[PDB]
């Protein structure tokens, strides 16, 4: 099958891990431990096809930021992750595009916004500043709820798309 | 059903760094060597946080001190990563492999100096580590 080797970055706590633990295990995880660098492997249907998912879950903390070059060399698609309450996160996703950038040379890298915790009340980010963002950008906006599940296929099956 | 229910609990224990709860249920029959989704072991983990006892203790129970996650990190890999001085020793007096390489090809070294952490630096060299490996895009240490 076709092997898919996606990236999911952001600032700390905005949920990289939740995403990725619902994608792999559908159980949501209410516990913060800080990621360094953490892989998991599925196995999965889209569009009809059968492929692999080889997902590194990326560690928002800046201490760990000289490690974002060899990741971003490897990844063919990343998954741009902000909390909807989280305004200093949806602006981290410049740098994170940025640097995606200058690493593979490149204005057309497979990517994906992810505006996540879309489950909770109150929110600080417009869906508005959001999708102006990702049509800047050229690439897809998906509303997600780790919480829920809310959006979580969707999120990792449409950067597999834009892989293709 | 039991067996792998203990590997869990072994998992949360010694990243929780609960010391004797990992004793118990080590002699309940628990797996040493259990695997999280992301492929750690009790002994990745406790290396990761840093706990020097859990870490003694799950050698001398047979943990495997060159394990992969699905990263392809080792227990050395990730000491290293954040500098923990005396589980990086512990591990390479227990025939942790110095020049391991993660599914990049980086070695402990390379993410030491990555993250500045000189003591382990001196530490891997002492112990053998080629300060010539290259990762798979062909790049040093430095
Ligand atoms: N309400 C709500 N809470 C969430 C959601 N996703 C994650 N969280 C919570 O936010 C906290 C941090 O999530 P986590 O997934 O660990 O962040 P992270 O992005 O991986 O952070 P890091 O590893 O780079 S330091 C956890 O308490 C988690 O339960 C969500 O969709 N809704
Ligand atoms: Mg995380």
């Amino acid at each position: 099958m076709t092997e898919y080797k996606l990236v999911v970055v952001g600032a700390v706590g905005v949920g990289k891990s939740a995403l990725t633990i619902q994608l792999i295990q559908n159980h949501f995880v209410d516990e913060y431990d800080p990621t360094i660098e953490d892989s998991y492997r599925k196995q999965v249907v889209i569009d009809g096809e059968t492929c692999l998912l080889d997902i590194l879950d990326t560690a928002g903390q800046e201490e760990y930021s000289a490690m974002r070059d060899q990741y971003m060399r490897t990844g063919e698609g990343f998954l741009c992750v902000f909390a909807i309450n989280n305004t200093k996160s949806f602006e981290d996703i410049h740098h994170y595009r940025e640097q995606i950038k200058r690493v593979k040379d490149s204005e057309d890298v497979p990517m994906v916004l992810v505006g996540n915790k879309c489950d909770l009340p109150s929110r600080t980010v417009d869906t508005k500043q959001a999708q102006d963002l990702a049509r800047s950008y050229g690439i897809p906006f998906i509303e997600t709820s780790a919480k829920t599940r809310q959006g979580v296929d969707d999120a990792f099956y449409t950067l597999v798309r834009e892989i293709r | 059903g039991r067996h792998m229910d203990l590997g869990k609990k072994l998992l949360e224990a010694a990243r929780a760094g609960q010391d004797d709860e990992v004793r118990i249920l080590m002699a309940n029959g628990a797996d040493v060597n259990a695997n999280d989704s992301a492929g750690h072991t009790p002994l990745h983990l406790a290396a990761k946080r840093g706990h020097l006892e859990i870490v003694e203790v799950l050698l001398k129970h047979g943990a495997d001190v060159n394990a992969m996650d699905n990263t392809g990190f080792t227990p050395l890999h990730l000491a290293a990563l954040r500098g923990h001085l005396e589980i990086v020793e512990v591990l390479l007096k227990n025939g942790a492999d110095v020049n391991a390489q993660d599914r990049t090809g980086r070695t402990p070294l390379h993410l030491a100096a990555k993250l500045g952490h000189l003591e382990i630096v001196e530490v891997l060299l002492k112990n053998g580590a080629d300060v010539n490996a290259q990762d798979k895009f062909g790049k040093t240490a430095f």
